[PDB]
């Protein structure tokens, strides 16, 4: 969007390091006594020179507002102020005094105002008739901005603000320097058609507006017809913003009219206008008959119908500098989207229009078979001899088959565990305290059981070794365990194997137990 | 940029730009890491960026260091986006830099600030070359800022001039859209004015700057 | 007796100060003329259950969000955002206003109204309106001007506070006027507001 790097390139021209802008946006401060306003006013008399002042997020009552227009008497070099809401919850018996008051202050200070800005800030005709003064004096001559975006000033707003810029241009063309507004910004203030008709009757007097925006005003086809009249002597007209408002069919007719005069018009927003796809193939027609310089154009929601926006895309197509166009919303078919974008891709731009994403048209053997970690505890105390003497101790193959069993329930929980350990422990004491019992054997079938060696039959192996390696670990650290068969648990713990790197914790604990002995 | 102010056998104090030491080294291989990983997800490092920019507006995070290390992790993945997106990103960072500029009070906060604006405007080319009213703000912004006595400024300004005089020579000599004559014509008219207030040196800087726009 | 402090919220030029005079004393105030800070209206409603009062804190449209107005929803009980019907910028605020308001309270009865539902010329449409789905709102026509749906905001509050689904609005407890007087020394006075009275028409469209 070009209109964001042009307001960005704006910022930029008006930053400086030293004696410029004063700001206080964005800092809530309720100014509600003229004592509580003190370090405000103290900032503001230390400044060397002042060209800006941002009252912004704000809160000023009458006290505070008569303090800093005091205070602002001295400043003689002022040139912007950005007023915008800085009456954040002030009732109606606060505003008017408080406005007039600032004004009286910037008037008896001499300043000249190159810019005025009062957005979002709750006026009306009150407010309205408050800031009169300072739009009517000398210190509006040289104004040149005007935003009153959302000041919501009504039919009798409209028609003041209309009279008072009227008796400034007089003003200023009997002194010698006639009032030359570029910029007026007045949106969202319900000026529907007398405030519209009063402020298109004020344009057509002063000829240098540049750009005009009055989105949200409920303007409907009456005041707009008055208002494409006013912009027609306007010959410097760049951007015209009428968004969301109700032009219906007549109003359309009478801005292409309009738009057939201008040869300056850069951006044309008339979204939300109701244009009714006959309006549309007026304004077709007027920028087919000579527009250059045009770079966007919005007539999304428009309740705009199929050939009506073929036409449109036509007859955009032509322009050169095109860099924008919406239609999103329209009651375009889905073959009504694809036919757009063909006929745009025919051209060079192929790429311009936004996107259309809205349209519309005993039981210890049983255990053992399949051992689980509740089965153990029912047991109970029993458990740790019924193991043992179920058993049969005097092959080792048993024995480790047994140690396997017992040591595939291990968890973690602390009941379980201990008696899956004394079980175990039981086990070994019985078959370690064996004659005919070779441990060299017993460590070789449970090495091979756990898959750590091979066998030659080919025993299949078991899957997770996380209680087999709990289990060892717990048994290295009993004296029945021979201090001979360390060596060999600790060869093949280390031995690299994908089964072993499953269960890094196990393995850790059971080789520093190892290396301790 | 490593900057050493270095006295010749001849007792005059010059600025010499280190070229190829370790922090240099230590930089490009910071900025190799960033560029590949913000072209594995682009998203994600303008989230950071965006995210970090956002804890320095607020406050609770401020300091010059900070947004020194920002406005270089910033500066340092130009070309790393395509055109549009780095548009976007662009945008962002520089209106909000803009608009932490006046919130923060204090000669040293602004010179600060706007160094770091002119250090991120100088680093993306491509975007001053795209549209010419933002070029041409620059330009005039960075001659006013050759008029500020205070330390660091001028020679920020130098540096920075003669960086986007040598990465966009071409769009001053020839006529731009809207402009009834080039932009040299313009700084070579008024070039008194300009270096009035600079220094020996940095008048050097500004003669070398306005000459490759010659060629 | 019974009080539920009502919040009033929404965009400026849409209705909530001549909804809420229209509640309270059935005029139709045709000029905008902007609210200023925070209006407390008082609306007694009576239901087959007792009396109820809302304190209505009509507040205004055109200031901008944040703590400054958190005054206005310290201690709400419910909340209705009313959007324009005929304006479709109107309607793309409900989200911030919504978020504004559960922003100081967090689960509150929040009925959104769409107002001016009597011009011909309608912008937002029903199948538009899709904000109140994805949160837990209920969504109503109005139009302050015909009476169409007028009250159903309240009585769909006065529904979810009291906790009665099936409550409804009883007529009045009307009872006699006390009785008749009069003072000579205005009454002349009086006599003249009918000679005047004649002399006006009557607001018929
Ligand atoms: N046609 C029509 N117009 C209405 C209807 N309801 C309200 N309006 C108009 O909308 C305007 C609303 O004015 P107010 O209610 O006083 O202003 P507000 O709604 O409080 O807006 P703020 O004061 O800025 O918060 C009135 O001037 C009416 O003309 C309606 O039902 N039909
Ligand atoms: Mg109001």
């Amino acid at each position: 969007a070009s209109e964001d790097i042009a307001k960005l390139a704006e910022t930029l021209a008006k930053t400086q390091v030293a004696g410029g802008q004063l700001s206080f946006k964005g800092k809530s401060l309720k100014l509600n006594t003229a004592e509580d306003a003190k370090d405000v006013i103290k900032e503001i008399e230390d400044f060397d020179s002042l060209e800006a002042l941002r009252l912004e997020g704000n809160t000023v009552g009458v006290e505070a507002a008569r303090v800093i227009a005091k205070a602002l008497e001295k400043k003689s070099e002022l040139k912007r102020c950005h007023w915008s809401d800085m009456f954040t919850g002030r009732l109606r018996t606060e505003i008017p005094p408080a406005l007039i008051s600032l004004g009286e202050g910037l008037i008896t200070a001499g300043a000249q105002l190159v810019e005025l800005d009062l957005s979002d800030n709750a006026f009306g005709p009150d407010g309205v008739q408050g800031f009169e003064a300072l739009l009517k004096s000398s210190a509006c001559f040289t104004l040149q901005e005007l935003k009153l975006n959302n000041c919501g000033m009504g039919i009798g707003g409209g028609k003041i603000l209309a009279a008072a810029l009227t008796e400034c241009h007089r003003k200023s063309s009997a002194q010698g320097k006639p009032l030359a507004l570029k910029v007026f910004v007045a949106g969202r203030n319900r000026l529907e058609n007398d405030g519209a008709t009063a402020l298109a009757e004020a344009f057509r007097v002063i000829g240098t507006l540049e750009e005009v925006h009055m989105p949200q005003n409920g303007i409907n086809h009456p005041g707009i017809t008055a208002l494409a009249q006013a912009f027609a002597v306007n010959p410097l007209l760049r951007v015209i913003n009428l968004n969301d408002n109700t032009f219906t069919e007549k109003g359309a007719v009478a801005m292409a009219e309009t738009l057939k005069t201008l040869r300056q018009v850069e951006v044309i927003n008339f979204g939300d206008c109701l244009v009714r796809s006959k309006g549309a193939v007026a304004i077709a027609d007027a920028i087919r008959g000579g527009l250059p310089k045009l770079k966007e154009l919005n007539l999304s929601f428009c309740e705009i119908k199929r050939d009506a926006a073929l036409a449109v895309a036509e007859a955009m197509a032509d322009k050169a500098e095109l860099e924008k166009l919406d239609l999103n919303g329209n009651t375009l078919g889905e073959e009504g989207c694809e036919q757009l974008q063909e006929v745009l891709e025919g051209f060079n731009m192929a790429k311009v229009l936004a996107s259309l994403s809205d349209d519309e048209d005993a039981d210890v053997s049983t255990f053992l078979a399949f051992p689980s970690p509740e089965k153990l505890l029912r047991l109970g105390p029993k458990s740790s001899v019924l193991i043992a003497q179920q058993t049969d101790t005097s092959d080792p193959e048993k024995v480790v088959s047994a140690f396997l069993k017992v040591s595939s329930v291990f968890k973690d929980e602390a009941t379980v565990r201990m008696a899956v350990q004394d079980a175990v422990d039981a086990l070994m004491q019985k078959a370690f305290n064996s004659s005919s019992f070779n441990s060299n054997t017993f460590l070789t079938r449970l090495l091979v059981h756990m898959g750590l060696l091979k066998s030659e039959d080919k025993v299949k192996a078991i899957a997770n070794l996380y209680g087999p390696l709990m289990a060892l670990n717990h048994m290295v650290q009993q004296d029945y365990f021979p201090k001979a068969l360390a060596p060999l648990l600790l060869a093949f713990v280390t031995k690299p194997n994908s089964a072993l790197e499953s269960c890094s914790f196990a393995r850790h604990s059971l080789l520093q137990t190892l290396y301790k002995v | 940029e490593e900057v050493l102010v270095v006295e010749n056998d001849q007792g005059e104090v010059v600025r010499e730009f280190m070229k190829d030491t370790d922090s240099i080294n230590l930089y490009k291989n910071m900025r190799e890491t960033l560029v590949y990983l913000t072209h594995l997800d682009y998203v994600d490092t303008e989230r950071i960026m965006t995210e970090k920019l956002h804890n320095q507006v607020n406050g609770t995070e401020w300091s010059w260091k900070n947004l020194n290390t920002l406005c270089w992790a910033i500066g340092s993945i130009s070309g790393a986006m395509h055109e549009e997106d780095e548009k976007r990103f662009l945008v962002t960072v520089i209106k909000d830099l803009l608009g932490l500029c006046e919130q923060k009070r204090g000669k040293d906060n602004k010179a600060i600030i706007a160094s770091n604006i002119m250090y991120i405007v100088g680093q993306y080319p491509r975007f001053l070359r795209a549209h010419w009213k933002f070029l041409k703000t620059v330009v005039n912004k960075l001659f006013e800022f050759m008029h500020e006595t205070h330390d660091g400024v001028q020679d920020m300004a130098c540096d920075t001039f003669i960086k986007i005089a040598q990465k966009c020579r071409r769009h001053f000599v020839q006529v731009q859209v809207g402009e009834v004559m080039p932009f040299i014509d313009e700084i070579l008219n008024n070039i008194n004015t300009i270096i009035c207030d600079l220094q020996p040196q940095q008048v050097h800087t500004f003669y070398e700057a306005v000459g490759y726009m010659i060629g | 007796q019974v009080q539920f402090k009502l919040v009033l919220v929404g965009d400026g030029g849409t209705g909530k100060t001549t909804f809420v005079k229209r509640h309270l004393t059935g005029e139709f105030e045709k000029k905008y003329v902007a609210t200023l800070g925070v209006e407390v209206h008082p609306l007694v409603f009576h239901t087959n259950r007792g009396p109820i009062k809302f304190n209505v804190w009509d507040t205004a449209g055109l200031e901008k969000f944040g703590g400054l107005r958190d005054g206005y929803y310290i201690q709400a009980q419910c909340a209705i955002i009313m959007f324009d019907v005929t304006s479709r910028v109107t309607y793309k605020n409900v989200p911030n206003w919504h978020r504004d308001l559960v922003r100081v309270c967090e689960n509150i009865p929040i009925v959104l109204c769409g107002n001016k539902v009597d011009i011909k010329d309608r912008k937002v449409k029903a199948k538009s309106i899709v904000f109140h789905r994805k949160k837990n709102l209920q969504y109503y026509d109005i139009s302050a001007k015909s009476n169409y749906n007028f009250e159903k905001p309240f009585l769909w509050l006065a529904r979810k506070l009291i906790g009665d689904p099936n409550l409804e609005f009883v007529a009045m407890p009307a009872l006699a006027p006390p009785e008749v007087v009069m003072d000579p020394a205005l009454a002349a006075q009086y006599e003249h507001d009918l000679e005047v009275a004649q002399t006006t028409a009557l607001p018929d469209e």
